[PDB]
RNA sequence: UUGACCUCAAAUCAGGUAGGAGUACCCGCUGAACUUAAGCAUAUCAAUAAGCGGAGGAAAAGAAACCAACCGGGAUUGCCUUAGUAACGGCGAGUGAAGCGGCAAAAGCUCAAAUUUGAAAUCUGGUACCUUCGGUGCCCGAGUUGUAAUUUGGAGAGGG
RNA sequence: GUUCUUUGUAAAGUGCCUUCGAAGAGUCGAGUUGUUUGGGAAUGCAGCUCUAAGUGGGUGGUAAAUUCCAUCUAAAGCUAA
RNA sequence: UUGACAUUGUGAAGAGAUC
């Protein structure tokens, strides 16, 4: 009966997915992480649907 | 998480804190309220005034249903319309066309006076009002219509 | 009833305009059922009193309603039963010792 | 024990109580198994959608009495009024509540205009063979939906008449505590001589 | 029917006659064992509305089981322990005379399943009960779908469960407010206010 | 003397059934003290642990002699909540539910009490064949001190 | 799905007016003794003593009498999730 | 060890206003 999983907030749980989706963006962060983009043409990458 | 605890700071020494003459021992103080009357009751008074006796009047079997009776101050009273709406009925506020709130539908049990709604003529049905509330209402240029 | 419309008072409640359908057939349970008018005379006559009922027809006699309906409080459990149970034993008496 | 300035704790765990815990670890994975066996019961029953209509009832006591709700069953007079017997509905998947009874206009009227467009609405197989399997609708209540009514209207005139609201409530208190009052007072005004 | 009229006389136990009866009747049980066949019932029709039938595998049994309370046992009456619990004499014993009845033949033929049991009399030591037993493994009770629920094992020794008519007496089992402490049973019902219940996510 | 009848027996009578194990969960009975109260005796521990009887894949409960005071609800059960509240208690330590509401699951029923009396219409078994978890005919038997059909309070029955 | 079987002068269901409407006792309830419950002039159970009624009875969380209203229909039985 | 109620039915004598 330790708390194992952990109640947060859905208004705060939804704040960071929309910081991690602006921060896919801003190409220096995601070198900072790996992810070798230096050769991709731009950032956001944006593909024809057909994939 | 325990790394941030303060008994992994008190590693090495002797006594983690506790002190060394009184130690640390089991219950010194008995357990949980014991001694209220007898050697705690410098505490009890300061900090629980009126923790012994009996007040009044027992109630067998008694039910929160019977006393729901929520209360909704003048001060709100125009939440109660949608605020789309709502700027409709501020201006171009007349009779033989007013806002009809339903104080019971938003789950209020009595409508209380607490201040200043504006000059508009609102017709407001409630179960219970207050002798003030009323007063506010019906010289705003409205009534008060009472429902069960 | 008519509930009066508002929130307090004598009949108080919301007005409804209602429909008052037909009873149910229990409320009834306690027919007369004439058989059984039939059956628990012949019963009465075959068995007759209890060696207590012989005791209230004494004191309806002699002492009155007031110690019958005392004593009959006591040997029955409560006072509305013992009620009925003197109205019983003055009909023993009055259908028997006189008409 | 009792020190500095708290509030007063009632925790009741002096009894054995860690015999007796139940923590729920399958939340999640009785949720599964409960979604399981309802798309089980829902292919084994047939088109027929694992539901039966329940009618639209008023809540009680003080509280609820202001919002509508649904109910166990049609209240054989309702059903009756409708035009179908009591033990036929039951299989054409209508709930009958034979203990509850009707002492009110406004849910008679909704419960019957409630079993009309269900019966309308509604295809039943005959029962020789055939059926050109309709593709269960799953939910009663999604096609059924429970509503509240309207009781009013928003805009309207202001009927003033200078009736006071809260005098009528203060009459009408003292009026209900005082009425025996005024019986066992006129009581030894009749007997007299 | 025959039947109203031998349920009255049956309500009438001061009436002149079945004070008769009863004293000639109970002298003699009192000869017999303690639990004896009763070739046939006492009381046609209360044993009738209680699910009896005239035919093969309805079965009746007289059982004679001593009155008074209980004591509890103990040597020499020392109950080791506060003063609270040092009562020996006055204790009642929980279950009825009458279920201990049930009790006593549902072991003696354990073939059988215990139906129900009725009053037959009572003197100062002994009450008199007869149980109605029916035999779950007699071709006639397997059929005939109104009795064949009783030959379904989880049936077995009704009255030991407390499955009887007198026995969910003694349960205190019933609809309403007065029954809230034991309805649906006692250590069901106590056993889940007591659970400490912790879900995932802690509310 | 002969047969019935009631009741009670004897069979290595014909055919069946129960016991013992498991016992975590379930139904009861029986039943503590340590401990808490800074002592202790009511209380608490606890209607618990040990002892005992009885079951199943779940058991128990269950279709109201229910809750209510409402514009009334509608079998049981479980979760969330009501609520650490109403209330109990050297009113000390402590103990402590229920109705409504939101959900998961949803399902209802048949007996005693009726003259079928122009027809015990009902049943077990032995036997014989057969299309065999059973069917058909025949022969002792149960049963009128009442076996089936009709009816269970929501109704319903005999009529017309 | 496909076939063989016509069950029966069978059974069932629906309206109308009449005549009826059976409904569980050493139990309900009561006093008391012990237990038990949050249940408090007594929640449940159990003992011993008393012992019902039939427009009756039980309940309506403060004992009682008086008169009403509301509610269901006890003392027999089955049932899955 | 005593009293009361129940087991517990049938009825006579003699004192006490039940023994």
């Amino acid at each position: 009966w330790r708390k194992w999983n952990v109640k947060v907030n859905h208004n705060e749980k939804r704040y960071a997915t929309a910081s991690a989706i602006a921060a896919t963006a801003v190409a220096s962060l995601v070198l900072a992480r790996g992810h070798r983009v230096e050769k991709i043409p731009e950032i956001p990458l944006v593909v024809s649907t057909d994939l | 998480p325990s790394r941030f605890t303060k008994t992994r700071k008190h590693r090495g020494h002797v006594s983690a804190g506790k002190g060394r003459i009184g130690k640390h021992r089991k219950h010194p103080g008995g357990r949980g309220m014991a001694g209220g009357q007898h050697h705690h009751r410098i505490n009890m008074d300061k900090y629980h005034p009126g923790y012994f006796g009996k007040v009044g009047m027992r109630y067998f079997h008694k039910q929160q249903a019977h006393f729901w009776k929520p209360v909704l101050n003048l001060d709100k009273l125009w939440t109660l319309i949608p605020e789309d709406k709502r700027d409709q009925y501020l201006k171009s506020a007349s009779k033989e066309t007013a806002p009809v709130i339903d104080t019971l539908a938003a789950g209020y049990g009595k409508i209380l006076g607490k201040g200043r709604i504006p000059n508009v003529p609102v017709i407001v049905k409630a179960r219970f009002v207050s002798k003030l509330a009323e007063e506010k209402i019906r010289a705003a240029g409205g009534v008060v219509e009472l429902i069960a | 009833t008519v509930k009066t419309g508002i929130a307090i008072g004598l009949n108080k409640g919301k007005k409804v305009t209602s429909m008052t359908p037909a009873p149910k057939i229990s409320y009834k349970k306690g027919a007369a059922s004439n058989r059984t008018k039939f059956v628990r005379s012949l019963v009465r006559e075959i068995a007759g009193l209890s060696p207590y009922e012989r005791r209230l027809i004494d004191l309806i006699r002699n002492s009155g309603e007031k110690r019958a309906r005392k004593v009959a409080k006591k040997r029955l459990g409560s006072f509305t039963r013992a009620k009925a149970k003197v109205e019983e034993m003055n009909n023993i008496i009055a259908a028997s010792r006189r008409h | 024990a009792i020190s500095k300035n708290l509030p007063i704790l009632k925790n009741h765990f002096r009894k054995h109580w860690q015999e007796r815990v139940k923590v729920h670890f399958d939340q999640a994975g009785k949720k599964v198994s409960r979604r399981n066996a309802r798309a089980t019961r829902a292919a084994k029953i047939a088109p027929r959608p694992l539901d039966l209509l329940r009618p639209v009832v008023r809540a009680p006591t003080v509280k609820y009495n202001r919002k509508v709700r649904a109910g166990r069953g049609f209240t054989l007079a309702e059903v009756k009024a409708a035009g179908l017997t009591a033990a036929y509905a039951r299989t054409i998947g209508i709930a009958v509540d034979h203990r509850r009874q009707n002492r009110n206009q406004e849910i008679f009227d909704a419960n019957v205009q409630r079993l009309k467009e269900y019966q309308s609405k509604i295809i039943v197989f005959p029962r020789n063979g055939k059926a050109p399997e309709a593709e269960q609708v799953l939910s009663a209540a999604a096609t059924f939906p429970i509503a509240q009514p309207a009781t009013d209207v928003e805009a309207r005139a202001v009927q003033d008449n200078g009736e006071s609201a809260f005098r009528t409530l203060r009459l009408a208190r003292s009026e209900k505590k005082f009425r025996g009052i005024r019986e066992k007072r006129a009581r030894e005004k009749a007997e007299a001589e | 029917g025959a039947y109203k009229y031998l349920e009255e006389l049956q309500r009438k136990k001061q009436s002149d006659v079945l004070r008769f009866l009863q004293r000639v009747r109970v002298w003699e049980y009192r000869q017999k064992n303690v639990i004896h066949r009763a070739a046939r019932p006492t009381r046609p029709d209360k044993a009738r509305r209680l699910g009896y039938k005239a035919k093969q595998g309805f079965v009746i049994y007289r059982v004679r089981v001593r009155r008074g309370n209980r004591k509890r046992p103990v040597p020499k009456g020392a109950t080791y322990g506060k003063p609270t619990n040092q009562g020996v004499n006055e204790l009642k014993y929980q279950r009825s005379l009458r279920a201990t009845a049930e009790e006593r033949v549902g072991r003696r033929a354990a073939n059988l399943r215990v139906l129900n049991s009725y009053w037959v009399n009572q003197d100062s030591t002994y009450k008199y009960f007869e149980v109605i037993l029916v035999d779950p493994q007699h071709k006639a009770i397997r059929r005939d779908a109104r009795y064949n629920w009783i030959c379904d094992p989880v049936h077995k020794h009704r009255e030991a469960r407390g499955l009887t008519a007198t026995g969910k007496k003694s349960r205190g089992i019933n609809k309403g407010h007065k029954f809230n402490n034991t309805k649906a049973g006692r250590r069901k019902t106590w056993k889940r206010q007591n659970t400490l219940s912790l879900w995932r996510y802690r509310k």
